[PDB]
């Protein structure tokens, strides 16, 4: 016999698009990027486009970008893995990359998914020439 | 950012002078507090006076100095730095009177002291001496004047100010008391200053644990109020409050 | 003030005490103050404030030695509030507590009025599982005196 | 601190779940404290007196923050001289003077 | 980098406008391009742009078409996509910009 | 005002339509233009259609 | 002032308290009464630590 | 980044940066908004004089100060350094006047003040001036508006903003500024540019504005600033 | 919307008052005004509560050093 | 927590066992008591006196500690 086989994307947030005032253009762009591909894919195929997977939300603090991420998580049909960029800087050698690989593998295994990385400035900065 | 911290002349990557900020922390290190308020025709400085020993001569212990015949200051911070800056202020006032033939304006003396401090903040020869000087005088064309000379070259003029540990609390109290009829008399100004100190420190003052210096338009000579006058103010104003 | 032909402002005078923060000798002076706030609020018809005050009293305290007049008055106030609000099962429960109070349970008319009120406010409540449970309980009380009208 | 998965809370969905965080240098409040007290050391010593003029005598020079002061008073008083509950008076004053900190 | 370990080293310069025309054709093959649309003009409009930039140009023009319930891409759509994708965050401060002559 | 009109017409986000109508009302009020009663009427219409009359 | 939260809930109804606060910071010097400070208040509240 | 080469002012980083002067410019950018617009027949300088309290007597320390009958100067950055630089600018103008019996040209004053800043940015025991100066003069028959940086570099500007929101100020000036702008319209443009980055109510006595026309530089009185604010609003 | 207030508490001018308050700042303002009302009983939220909360939140960005400016 | 002998298969608690101490734990005790002195440690009179109090005095003069209300750490 084979047993039916996890770590995140279970506590569906209660916020919703109606809980956010304004932010119309950002809502529209984030929707076109992360919601439309998973529901209306014929729309993208008809034009013959690969949906723009991967978006960045940059701005000053407290302007409702984590809240828009939670809103898409609420009105998400497949999965939403949430992480913080500062969580990848652990002590032991080669564990930040291991968790990046684990997060992306988890998304792939969990089929259509939306990864969210709340504060990527910690790790994803201009590569620069390392010397330590 | 802690590397940009041991030198007065190094800018932090965001453009901050941590050693100057530490000089301000040094201001907030003598434990004492000082307040200053200007009425219509008078200015008053009141300083907490700690004499934690019977052997210490209270007459010598003080933070009110007569910079010149018509200008007084209250110093808060390290005592050695306070006295050094007081001597510098007296010397600058004497030089002004010698060169230009008339008494130094209070704002001018504050600008001179602030420039002297800015020089140390820019060059790396001394440490910025960690004291705050509140100056009071009577200007013939402007009237009573109260000024500060913090140890970074900033010297804005004030309707009422405070310095030391409880400067923020005293500032809030004086803001509230000055939004309502900033026009104060001599007695009302002394009331406001003494009440500000008492309320911020959470204590009622004996006539001795407080030192008050005053200038008035009628008598524009810095006068340090005696124990009898301090007690009279406290008793009368507490009674009639 | 209330005695001098004006309660509208007398209610405001009393509705400022933070008796819960004052720290009385025990939970007697504060409870009396709270109940008088309640009474004045109901007299001026301020039911929102009355409810807020009611939430400030822990009924568990009323299960004590001298908390009998206090219990009776506090409940009567709650019945007044709920009578205005329109509820009936809460009024039933309050009248049932009044009945359970031993002082009310030591005189013919005194307990009989409480039991009639309990029966009638069981009847007047809408039919639910809890209301049916209370109907059964009052029916099984066995102290109904078999009064030929309320029993039937 | 080398721990970042222990981010702030916010899982609140239950009534009667209040917290009390304590540190130095959502929760939007604060209560400043001072280590000494103007005169409360009197009551601190009186309450810690498990076993009043001498209490005031200790308080004159007292500079402390906790009941370890009175515990040291009692032990250093009983087990040092009286053998060699009242009966200490100025001896507690002596101990608080000995307080080195 | 020593030979024998890495025998050959292939550089991948950004396309030289001819490789850019080629990439535009490659990534617009599966697309409903209107007549009179000049991928050569778009390639010229994209100097020093990488193949990823060109693919993103095609994708973003397609997204512009999608916005207006369309399956249609035009020269205006490609031009707006080029503008939106090759957006440069040049230096903000004129002082830091003018330190050097 | 045109953005509010179009938002009312197409997306059925009467909240955003009302926001734009209020901005138009404020601008036309500052200019004291006669096209401010229309903006007021449209804000009240948006309030009605939001099921909060 | 944290005892209002449990004893009643007017924070609902007319207003909203975003799940009203979960206590205050108890800013304290090296140590004065922190633990016992909270102990006595919660004992009054009848709650548990 | 190049972490080692950021504490000294007498060493090039491997890439050629002089990091400490850029940090000084960061200190400048973290200062009060100031705006300068070169009108067709004059120049205007503005800067927020918002105080940290009602107690600060906002009539004692000025931020827009004259240097000659035809030159004035505002700043963005640290006030003490500004005081030093304004004193030095006055001294340099007076030296030029004594040598040449003629008011110093604005370009020359800017050159010499930039030279002073360069002098202060060429050693290890001295901190570069943490201010940017906006000099406005009426030399010759045309107006001049210049900027001077801690690095010792000086610019000629049509219009600019410096301080906390200089990016928004410069975008606003790009939108609104036209070359053939009279001084009266330039004053309104300056005050509006300030408003776009001025928190709180822009009362007449917490903003400081100075004009420079053929009559010479002059700091507008608070009554005049109140009139301009009322007309703008 | 979820909160309930009086009829003389128009946010219609607290919006117009210039500032750089963010969405988090506005949420904090609303929460603080509600907390003010509940703490002071006064079983309504009014323009004075919003005024005090707005002042508190906007002035929170202060207490820095004044030679930097 | 108790040492009980148990049947191998059924795992049923048979007769109980009093106590077990490892050979190392039995050796974990001074057989030949050390003996040099107190005076044989110089300088730290304060530390030696404090330790003597806080260890020995509770052991021997135990009663007086609770009589005076002292907790012997
Ligand atoms: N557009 C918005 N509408 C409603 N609330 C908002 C909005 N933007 C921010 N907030 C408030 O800010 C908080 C979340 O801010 P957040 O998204 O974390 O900002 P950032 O992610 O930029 O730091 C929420 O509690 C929410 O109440
Ligand atoms: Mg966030």
């Amino acid at each position: 016999d084979v047993l039916p086989p996890m770590l995140t994307s279970d506590q569906k947030p209660d916020v919703m698009y109606a809980d956010i005032g304004g932010m119309d253009i950002q809502k529209q762009e984030v929707r076109e990027a992360v919601e439309l591909p998973l529901t209306h894919f014929e729309l993208y195929k008809q034009i013959g486009i690969d949906p723009p997977r991967g978006v960045l939300m940059y701005g000053p603090p407290g302007c409702g970008k984590t809240m828009l991420a939670k809103a898409v998580a609420h009105h998400t049909t497949a999965a939403f893995i949430r992480v913080v960029g500062s969580e990848f800087v652990q002590k032991y050698l080669g564990e930040g990359p291991r968790m990046v690989r684990d997060v992306f593998r988890l998304a792939k295994e969990n089929a259509p998914a939306i990864i969210f990385i709340d504060e990527i400035d910690a790790i994803a900065t201009k590569r620069f020439d390392a010397q330590t | 950012s802690a590397g940009f911290d041991r030198h007065i002349t190094i800018f932090s990557p965001e453009g901050r002078l941590y050693q100057v900020e530490y000089a301000f922390k040094a201001i907030n290190q003598g434990g004492l507090t000082s307040v200053a308020v200007r009425g219509k025709d008078c200015a008053v400085i009141v300083t907490q006076k700690k004499v934690p020993d019977k052997l210490l001569d209270s007459s010598t212990v003080t933070h009110l100095f007569k910079i010149t015949e018509n200008i007084g200051c209250v110093m808060t911070g390290m005592t050695a730095d306070s006295r050094s800056q007081v001597q510098r202020a007296r010397y600058e006032a004497a030089n002004w009177k010698y060169k230009y033939g008339y008494e130094i304006p209070v704002d001018m003396l504050c600008k001179r002291i602030a420039d002297i401090s800015q020089v140390y903040t820019q060059n790396a020869e001394m440490r910025p001496l960690g004291c705050c000087m509140i100056l009071i005088g009577i200007d013939e064309e402007q009237g009573p004047q109260v000024y500060k000379c913090d140890p970074a070259g900033y010297y804005c003029g004030f309707k009422a100010t405070a310095a030391g540990v409880k400067q923020t609390e005293s500032t809030s109290f004086l803001e509230k008391k000055v939004k309502k009829k900033f026009d104060w008399t001599f007695e009302q100004t002394v009331e406001t200053a003494i009440t500000c100190l008492s309320t911020v420190l959470s204590i009622d003052f004996k006539p001795s644990e407080i030192e008050v210096g005053v200038v008035t338009v009628e008598n524009p000579k810095f006068r340090i109020l005696t124990e009898a006058e301090i007690d009279a103010h406290l008793v009368a104003l507490a009674e009639r409050d | 003030k209330e005695q001098n032909g004006d309660v509208k402002e007398a209610a405001s005078i009393l509705q400022e005490l933070q008796v819960e923060t004052y720290g009385s000798m025990e939970k007697k002076e504060r409870v009396e103050f709270i109940l008088e706030q309640m009474r004045l609020c109901l007299a001026v018809k301020d039911y929102i404030r009355t409810q807020i005050i009611s939430k400030k009293i822990n009924t568990k305290f009323f299960q004590e030695e001298n908390t009998e007049k206090l219990k009776l008055k506090y409940y009567n106030l709650m019945i007044q509030l709920d009578q205005h609000e329109g509820s009936y099962l809460s009024i039933c429960k309050h009248y049932r507590a009044i009945y359970d109070t031993p002082c009310i349970q030591a005189e013919s008319e005194k307990w009989q009025q409480a039991l009639k009120s309990v029966v009638l406010y069981v009847i007047l409540a809408p039919f639910d599982n809890e209301q049916s449970d209370l109907v059964h309980r009052i029916s099984g009380d066995k102290k109904l005196e078999e009064i030929p009208k309320y029993k039937d | 601190l080398m721990e970042l998965l222990n981010q702030m809370d916010g899982f609140d969905t239950l009534h009667r779940v209040k917290m009390i965080m304590a540190t130095n240098r959502r929760l939007d409040r604060k209560i400043h404290i001072d280590l000494p007290n103007e005169q409360a050391r009197l009551d601190i010593l009186k309450i810690h007196a498990g076993p009043e003029i001498d209490y005031e005598a200790i308080v004159k020079l007292s500079d402390g923050f906790n009941g370890a002061d009175l515990r040291n008073v009692c032990t250093e008083a009983g087990m040092f001289a009286i053998r060699a509950v009242q009966e200490d008076f100025m001896k507690a004053v002596r101990k608080v003077a000995d307080s080195k900190k | 980098l020593r030979p024998g370990r890495i025998d050959r080293k292939i550089e991948f310069p950004p396309p030289n406008e001819e490789a850019r025309l080629d990439i535009l054709k490659i990534h617009s093959r599966k697309m409903n391009l209107t007549r009179g649309i000049n991928l050569r003009k778009i390639a010229e409009l994209m100097p020093g742009a990488s193949g990823a930039e060109v693919k993103g140009v095609c994708t973003e023009a397609g997204m512009y078409a999608l916005r207006e319930r369309r399956v249609h891409v035009t020269q205006e759509d490609f031009e707006m996509a080029v503008a939106k994708v090759m957006q440069k965050d040049s230096e903000k401060n004129m002082s830091i910009k003018k330190l050097w002559k | 005002m045109q953005s509010g009109i179009i938002h009312a017409a197409e997306e059925k986000d009467w909240k955003t339509a009302y926001s734009y109508f209020y901005e138009a009302f404020e601008g036309y009020d500052s200019i004291d233009s006669p096209k401010a009663i229309t903006s007021l009427k449209y804000m009240l219409l948006c309030k009605i259609m939001l099921n909060t009359p | 002032e944290v005892i209002e939260l449990p004893l009643t809930n007017p924070e609902l109804f007319q207003r909203v308290g975003i799940i009203p606060p979960k206590g205050c910071l108890l800013y304290g010097p090296p140590g004065t009464g922190k633990t016992l400070l909270a102990r006595a208040v919660a004992s009054q509240l009848d709650c548990n630590f | 980044a190049e972490r080692g080469y950021s504490f000294s002012l007498t060493t090039f980083s491997p890439s050629g940066k002089l990091v400490q002067i850029e940090y000084a410019l960061a200190a400048v950018a973290g200062g009060a908004p100031s705006v300068g617009i070169k009108a067709a027949n004059g120049v205007v300088l503005a800067t927020e004089k918002k105080q940290k309290s009602i107690l600060y007597d906002e009539r004692s320390v000025h931020k827009v100060e004259p240097i000659t009958k035809h030159i004035g100067l505002v700043y963005s950055g640290m006030g003490p350094d500004y005081r030093v630089l304004v004193h030095r600018a006055r001294k340099l103008a007076q030296q030029y006047y004594l040598v040449y019996q003629e008011p110093i040209p604005t370009a020359q004053l800017v050159q010499r003040v930039a030279s002073v800043m360069q002098e202060y940015t060429q050693s290890g025991g001295v901190r570069p001036f943490g201010v940017s100066l906006l000099i406005c003069g009426w030399n010759e028959g045309r107006p001049y508006l210049f900027q001077s940086d801690p690095s010792g570099a000086y610019f000629a500007w049509k219009a600019t903003a410096m301080g906390k929101n200089y990016v928004n100020g410069k975008t606003f000036l790009e939108k609104r500024y036209n070359e053939d702008l009279e001084l009266e319209d330039a004053i309104h443009t300056a005050i509006l540019t300030l408003k776009e980055s001025f928190e709180g109510q822009m009362t007449e006595d917490n903003i400081e504005v100075g004009i420079c026309n053929e009559a010479g530089f002059r700091r507008l009185t608070p009554t005049e600033v109140k009139d301009y604010l009322a007309a703008i609003a | 919307s979820k909160m309930n207030l009086s009829e003389e508490v128009d946010l219609e001018d607290y919006v117009a008052r210039p500032d750089k308050i963010s969405g988090a700042d506005i949420n904090s303002i609303c929460q603080e005004s509600g907390m003010l009302a509940v703490r002071e009983n006064r079983y309504i939220v009014l323009a004075k509560d919003f005024e005090k909360a707005y002042k508190t939140v906007i002035k929170k960005d202060e207490q820095e050093h004044e030679f930097y400016k | 927590g108790d040492l009980v002998g148990v049947n191998k298969d059924s795992y049923l608690i048979l007769e109980t066992l009093p106590t077990e101490y490892d050979s190392r734990v039995k050796a974990m005790e001074v057989d030949e008591r050390p003996t040099e002195q107190y005076s044989d440690i110089g300088g730290l009179d304060k530390q030696i006196q404090e330790l003597v109090e806080a260890i020995v005095l509770p052991m021997n003069h135990k009663e007086k500690f609770e009589n005076l209300g002292i907790q012997p750490p």
